[PDB]
């Protein structure tokens, strides 16, 4: 058969934030930070990728005119004939793409830096509330691996435009503040038998 | 009988929700089978046909019970959710489990940066050459065991491919993996999620519980 | 929706600019030399937070005009999700529509950021009582951001440009009462479609 092996390499252009999801690792950081960055137990920063790719292609392919399943609502069901539902899966059939977490190349204490964010009273022009949050520095390199099995020729082009959308829109959180502006690079390869 | 040993390392954490809320601290041979099945079928390796049939055993995929700083694999204790090492005295425990709450969802996961045992006992060298190919794909492109594989969870990567011939060391056994011995006590639940029939079957086979010999679940150890 | 208004903002400093370093590691490793380091990337370019300035400008001007806007600046003050700043910049429910990027400089720290002596002079004896070092972005540095409104409900560009006129008069960053942060923006909008990247 045929399987695609899109190796994605990200470089951060403006500070990155994806929230920490393990409750115990969160609470063991809520003494110091109030928004800890998602981190492995190997002290590496991992970002969810599949949702971002899917969302970008859903929004784009919908705006182009193609009937796609918007799964950003609380539908709790896609259909089985969507352009994305073939690629990033459906609720009865698995995904052709198996998008991996965008794990880092460097460890934390080399990419993640605590930070200060503010809320400023509009009249007093001074801080009302202050909070700490972690972030990933600019220039930090991340890697992933998309694994589209049964390629459908458009699949690579759809994945790379998705990447262009997540370069305009952003990956992670606080994306309306200026966070998570990234730059991907694609070096694809078609694995076969041995 | 040419068994491929190794120590896999979790690059990204894995999630095995079993039943009644409890999870599985280490991945099992079931998950190994399933994932190797996928890898074989997606690469059209012939052996894939036999992997559909669960009542088989020309390649027995034993579990991914963890290895320690004491070298020897951790082993299941008597009626305990912990796996004290034989040599040395360190427990694996439920300290690896972490409650994760993400975008409304709430599952549990085992932390990454651990070291587990790879042991695929190949009974007949007929399929050992294809076994080389599946461990080649694992050696390069990783293997994803558990839940949310398409989302990126369960990224195991092998660190050693030691293809060692092994004997059935039958003797007299220890039940190193809870197995369905007719109608034993512990409830064990599997699945055959076959592509090209869209058939997902939650099969259940009650049996004994690990922590108490036709060759070598259904593992055995010297006691 | 089907289109996206792509505002492209270019800002020139008409006065010294200061926005403080938020990173605790970068700040504490700078207190050896400079008491007030500026916000800098690890690519040695200067970040300025832009969204909150735009939202503060529009909330102040829109409260003044007589329109009904929420004050997302007070302690324990929630957004409304019915105001126009809650539609453009967001609420605790619905996301914002404008994804205001940071104002990233076009040069590096070594060409725009200088250490500067600042004083506190006694009023009676007319002599310095305190001295400190700050970092400041020089006058003539060009910063570039990119606002991107999804679902471009018309009046967006007018509101954003009015907020940029407010920021031009008032300032962006810190020490805005001493003469710092006086800027000049240069809008170059557009309306490129959402589907643009699809090949
Ligand atoms: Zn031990
Ligand atoms: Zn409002």
């Amino acid at each position: 058969k045929t399987m695609k092996k899109i190796y994605v390499t990200m470089k951060t252009l403006s500070p990155l934030y994806t929230g920490e999801v393990r409750r115990e690792d969160k609470e063991a950081a809520q003494k110091r930070v109030n928004f800890p960055v998602r981190k492995t137990a190997t002290n590496k920063v991992l970002i969810p990728f599949k949702g971002a790719l899917r969302s970008a292609l859903e929004i784009m392919l919908k705006a182009k005119g193609e009937n796609v399943c918007d799964t950003g609502e609380s539908r709790a069901r896609p259909c089985g004939r969507c352009v994305t539902c073939s690629l990033f899966g459906s609720m009865g059939r698995a995904g052709r793409a198996s998008v991996d977490f965008l794990i880092s190349n460097d460890t934390k204490e080399q990419i993640v830096r605590e930070s200060t964010h503010l809320r400023i009273e509009r009249q007093t022009k001074s801080a009302s509330d202050t909070f700490k949050g972690e972030e990933v520095i600019e220039g930090a390199t991340f890697t992933a691996t998309i694994t589209i099995s049964n390629p459908q020729e458009k699949d690579l082009s759809l994945i790379q435009s998705a990447l262009k959308f997540i370069e305009e829109n952003g990956i992670g959180g606080w994306l309306n503040k200026g966070y998570g502006r990234v730059s991907f690079e694609v070096k694809s390869e078609d694995v076969a038998t041995d | 009988m040419k068994e491929i040993k190794g120590i896999l390392e979790s690059i990204t954490g894995f999630s095995i929700p079993l039943d009644n809320g409890e999870y599985a601290l280490y991945p099992a041979g079931r998950h190994l089978r399933g994932a190797i099945g996928y890898i074989a079928f997606n690469l059209d390796l012939p052996i894939s046909s036999k992997f559909l049939d669960f009542d088989f055993d020309d390649i027995i995929f034993r579990d991914l019970l963890p290895i320690s700083k004491c070298g020897k694999i951790f082993y299941p204790e008597k009626n305990s959710n912990s796996l004290k090492c034989p040599s040395c005295n360190e427990i694996y425990g439920s300290s690896v489990l972490r409650n994760i709450m993400a975008r409304g969802l709430s599952y549990k996961e085992v932390i990454e940066g651990k070291k587990y045992r790879l042991s695929i006992i190949v009974k007949d060298e007929k399929y050992l050459n294809e076994m080389e190919a599946i461990i080649r794909y694992i050696l390069s492109y990783g293997i994803y065991l558990g839940n949310k594989v398409s989302k990126g969870y369960g990224k195991f990567k092998i660190k050693e491919y030691s293809i060692v011939d092994i004997l059935p060391v039958k003797d007299s056994v220890l039940l190193l993996s809870d197995a369905i011995i007719d109608n034993g006590e512990k409830d064990i639940v599997f699945s055959k999620k076959e592509i090209s029939s869209s058939k997902f079957e939650i099969i259940r086979k009650r049996g004994k519980a690990k922590g108490d010999h036709n060759g070598f679940f259904g593992e055995i150890i010297s006691l």
